[PDB]
RNA sequence: CCCGGCGAGGGGAGUGAAAAAGAACCUGAAACCGUGUACGUACAAGCAGUGGGAGCACGCUUAGGCGUGUGACUGCGUACC
RNA sequence: UGUAACGGGGCUAAACCAUGCACCGAAGCUGCGGCAGCGACGCUUAUGCGUUGUUGGGUAGGGGAGCGUUCUGUAAGCCUGCGAAGGUGUGCUGUGAGGCAUGCUGGAGGUAUCAGAAGUGCGAAUGCUGACAUAAGUAACGAUAAAGCGGGUGAAAAGCCC
């Protein structure tokens, strides 16, 4: 705290309480007693625990019928209108679309829709796999997920 | 973070200050005094739930002793008569009959006298 | 002078080193 | 299986002590420290 | 139900005349305080004055046993610092004999506003006569 | 028909004014004005000027005859206290309080 | 020379029980000008017991 | 006419057509109970005193309602010993209405 | 527009959705101080309450009697850390 | 300091000794109802379902289970100008921390559930800051060099001007 390290009054003689510092955390505009620091909240997860969790929740999306597998999912031109038409034809609103390839027109046509997210097969995460209502996998992305996850 | 605790401490003080209605002075206005006074009222209420059963039994006994000596027998003779006649009437009901139905109390006295004779 | 007014408590206890009206020091 | 349906295992998360937050918590005014020792003092304790 | 309580408006009180010639002082006084309290009534109530008005006559001819007639001492204090006073039984009888009965009953009555109200019903007279014939008092034999 | 007049920030103590205000509660206004005329307090000058303002407001703004009027409510509230520092001996300072008031006079027929 | 407990507002009101003002009982009326004045005092216009004792 | 009977460990003076708050019974809210152990029946200078109980007497009552009583607060407080408790309590009861005193 | 000292301040009128948004201006708690109403209180002694409890006032009500406020009198009872 | 060496009144028993029958008398015991803990036993346990005993004063202290607050996800969801939060009342409810509903004010945000992280709960520290009491409408109004009157001005003059 910006201040001075001088006693605001003497130790004794006055009728007031003992005090040693104006920066005291019991004063107005004093310090915080346990002031925080920039700390890292990252946890370690073991690799076999991360894969056990992904293999668990992909089994649960199968058992809950929240997983859709198609051969191909392409958009001709990078238009969100085309993507919304295709997802309306698929009867999908809240969806994660994981594709084993890099589709730029699909990334651009899905970038503005908050209901829709598009991932690479490497970039899948459990919290997205839960936060989205349906998950659409390319069959190649299935082959890659099965290969990473043994 | 930084929980600001004005709402909680206000409702916590008003829960006590509602219980302290009727008290004199700062005992009904000031939390430091009221909380100190509500606790004493809970202590007294716990105590006097026990003392109620003493004070009414004492009142009932004094009313039975009056109506029995009005009919010419003491309390201690009269309870011993009702024990020897096996009459298991409790002394709330005996004080009520001694007040409202003095004839039935007289009949109870004569049962107790006949149980001693 | 709201400065002097804000800070008055600091010094109304100005000298406060005086007392000892107990010549019989209690020794 | 949503983010508002997960719950941890039993006995996994334990609550943790919070000293000096009332009589009912158990860890009352002194917080497991007794009275007027060296051990009750802030930073107190002897070396190994 | 709830236990009956007497009510001060609906309570009835009666008048009794007791002759105090030759009777023992304290054994008289506890029966007087019993009937001023109302402990002879089935509708007795502690916070209610249910006792009876009592006229006590021949108060100067009350009897005590032993040598207490010459040895019982009534101390009191005037408030002032030397103000302890002292009177014997036969001095209180010669000077103001009603106080003897009044003090004995005041000591046997409850302490408080109700005990003072019970004491207001006690009406003692040194002689053998009273002005309260208008209240049709009965002869109480103790 | 009630008519209100207020002198907010009356430079006077509320305790000093309530002595005057208690004299005329429930009175006819001709009697209250004579009491305030021959009362020697400063608060009588204040509360008289307020009662005159309440009368003139009742006559102008509300259409009321003065002879039937009667002071039904009058009360003095504590105002904001401007505060000064008065120096004392041995370097000690004392903070005097300079009380204010809010005079309120409600006058009506009923 | 100072208190040990804060005295109540009840005692404060009981101390102020005698601090009430006595209003003037009745104003005397001049017989000539018909205006009201204090008994045994002159009027505001300068009358007292009828006559005009001083112009103004 | 009144009568005296035991219920819930305690006794009750009661006439016909009375509503009596008893301690909680295991009876539904509309059925009819019968208190056989009657202690005294008075019928206007026609008393009968149960030496151990009245033989032929029985009280037929209808259960009106069950319920819980008024909340009471239990406060324990040991001064200067850093101890207090709070505890509420509501006691179950059962209001009945006397259908008739079969003497 | 009115009272007032060509004041302060206020009452109207008017604006505005709102002036209990009027510049001492969002919401405006508490301590504290007041006005009014109900009850109690001037023969009465103490941690000021609690248990009981008359009476009074007010509401409800099918009169059933319950509430609410007060609390004469009375048993017990010497604050907290 | 005052009776002041029965608690008092008072007592010649209302004292003492012996015996006896009564009765009062505690939060003790018993009765009725309700909660919980730990053990039994059995179920066919869903790891709790009957019965069953027994236990339940408690500081330091150890163990176990919870409430509520702010924030993040769930939540571009739900509630909300047909009135949010907040404030003030009332009624109901739970074993408790508490909860729900609603009247008035207020006039725009709040947030279930299940998880997560805490600047997470205050009556005390001669605690810090602000506001308001108290004493109290009391002390005092600062050299005991001294004032009085007329007139003026002015809303108003002991204090200003002449
Ligand atoms: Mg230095
Ligand atoms: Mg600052
Ligand atoms: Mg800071
Ligand atoms: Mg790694
Ligand atoms: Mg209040
Ligand atoms: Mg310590
Ligand atoms: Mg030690
Ligand atoms: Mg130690
Ligand atoms: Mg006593
Ligand atoms: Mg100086
Ligand atoms: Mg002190
Ligand atoms: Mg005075
Ligand atoms: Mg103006
Ligand atoms: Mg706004
Ligand atoms: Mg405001
Ligand atoms: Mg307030
Ligand atoms: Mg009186
Ligand atoms: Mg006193
Ligand atoms: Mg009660
Ligand atoms: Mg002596
Ligand atoms: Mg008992
Ligand atoms: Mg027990
Ligand atoms: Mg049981
Ligand atoms: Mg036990
Ligand atoms: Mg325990
Ligand atoms: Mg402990
Ligand atoms: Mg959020
Ligand atoms: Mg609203
Ligand atoms: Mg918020
Ligand atoms: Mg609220
Ligand atoms: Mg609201
Ligand atoms: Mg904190
Ligand atoms: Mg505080
Ligand atoms: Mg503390
Ligand atoms: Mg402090
Ligand atoms: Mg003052
Ligand atoms: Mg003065
Ligand atoms: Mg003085
Ligand atoms: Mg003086
Ligand atoms: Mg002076
Ligand atoms: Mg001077
Ligand atoms: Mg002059
Ligand atoms: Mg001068």
């Amino acid at each position: 705290v910006t201040g001075s390290g001088k006693k605001p009054w003497r130790q004794k003689g006055t009728g007031r309480a003992r005090s040693g510092s104006i920066k005291s955390p019991i004063w107005r505009s004093g310090g915080v007693t346990f002031a925080a620091r920039p700390q890292d909240h990252s946890q370690k997860v073991n690799k076999k625990m991360y894969r056990g969790a992904l293999k668990s929740i992909l089994s649960e999306l199968v058992r809950q019928d929240r997983l859709i597998v198609v051969e191909k999912f392409s958009v001709e031109a990078p238009k969100t209108k085309l993507l919304a038409q295709k997802l309306k034809d698929m009867a999908l609103e809240d969806v994660l679309i994981i594709t084993g390839e890099l589709d730029e027109n699909l990334f651009l046509a899905a970038r503005n829709l908050h209901k829709v997210d598009v991932r690479d097969a490497t970039g899948i995460d459990p919290v997205s796999l839960i936060a989205f209502d349906k998950v659409v996998m390319t069959a190649d992305a299935v082959k890659q997920v099965e290969e990473m996850l043994a | 973070a930084r929980v600001k605790r004005g709402v909680i401490a206000r409702a916590r003080h008003k829960k006590i200050l509602k219980q302290a209605k009727g008290y004199y002075g700062a005992r009904s206005r000031v939390y430091r005094v009221a909380f100190q006074a509500v606790i004493k009222a809970g202590q007294y209420a716990y105590r006097d739930r026990r003392q109620r059963k003493r004070q009414f039994r004492q009142l009932w006994i004094a009313r039975i002793n009056a109506a029995a000596r009005q009919n010419g027998i003491s309390y201690s003779k009269f309870i011993n008569g009702l024990k020897k006649a096996s009459v298991e009437i409790d002394r709330k009901i005996l004080a009520d009959i001694a007040v409202f139905d003095k004839v039935a109390f007289t009949a109870l006295v004569e049962k107790a006298k006949a149980a001693l004779a | 002078m709201s400065g002097k007014m804000t800070g008055i408590v600091k010094w109304f206890n100005a000298d406060k080193g005086f007392g000892f009206i107990t010549p019989d020091d209690g020794s | 299986m949503r983010l508002n349906t997960l719950s941890p295992a039993e006995g996994s998360k334990k609550a943790g002590k919070r000293l000096g937050r009332g009589i009912g918590s158990g860890l009352g005014k002194t917080g497991g420290r007794g009275h007027k020792g060296q051990k009750s003092r802030s930073g107190g304790g002897v070396r190994r | 139900m709830k236990t009956f309580t007497a009510k001060p408006e609906t309570v009835k009180r009666d008048w009794y005349v007791v002759d105090a010639t030759g009777k023992t002082l304290g054994r008289l006084a506890t029966e007087l305080a019993r009937r001023l309290r109302g402990k002879h009534k089935a509708e007795y109530t502690p916070h209610v004055d249910t006792g009876d008005y009592i006229i006590v006559l021949n108060a100067d001819k009350v009897a005590v046993t032993g040598n207490k007639r010459t040895d019982k001492v009534y101390y009191h204090h005037t408030g002032h610092i030397g103000g302890i006073k002292q009177a014997t039984f036969e001095e209180m009888i010669a000077r103001r004999p009603e106080r003897v009965i009044e003090i004995a009953v005041k000591g046997m009555l409850p302490k408080g506003p109700l005990g003072r109200a019970m004491f207001r019903k006690l009406k003692v007279y040194a002689g053998n006569e009273h002005n309260h014939a208008a209240q049709q008092p009965q002869v109480l034999d103790i | 028909m009630e008519t209100i007049a207020k002198h907010r920030h009356a430079r006077s103590s509320a305790q000093k004014v309530r002595l005057v205000a208690d004299l005329i509660r429930g009175k006819k206004v001709s009697q209250a004005l004579d009491i305030l005329t021959y009362t020697n307090k400063k608060a009588a000058v204040l509360v008289k000027k307020v009662l005159e303002s309440a009368i003139a407001n009742a006559e102008h703004n509300d259409g009321a005859d003065i002879d039937d009027l009667k002071v039904t409510k009058i009360f003095v509230d504590e105002g904001p206290s401007m505060k000064r520092i008065m120096p004392r001996a041995k370097g000690r300072a004392d903070r005097i309080l300079k009380r204010t008031s809010h005079i309120t006079v409600v006058v009506s027929d009923r | 020379a100072v208190q040990q407990n804060k005295p109540t507002r009840s005692k404060r009101g009981m101390r102020r029980s005698h601090d009430a003002l006595t209003a003037v009982t009745s104003l005397s009326v001049d017989k000539t000008s018909g205006e009201k004045h204090l008994r045994h005092h002159i009027t505001a216009d300068g009358y007292y017991r009828g006559r005009k004792v001083i112009a103004k | 006419m009144y009568a005296v009977f035991q219920s819930g460990g305690k006794q009750h003076r009661v006439s016909e057509g009375q509503t009596v708050r008893l301690e909680k019974l295991d009876i539904a809210t509309g059925e009819t109970v019968e208190f056989a152990e009657v202690l005294m029946i008075a019928n206007g200078e026609e008393v009968k005193i149960g030496v151990p109980f009245v033989d032929g007497g029985v009280i037929k009552a209808e259960v009106v309602a069950h319920g819980r009583g008024e909340k009471v607060k239990i406060v324990k407080f040991r001064r200067r010993k850093h101890y207090r408790k709070q505890q509420g309590h509501r006691q179950w009861f059962t209001d009945v209405k006397i259908t008739g005193i079969s003497a």
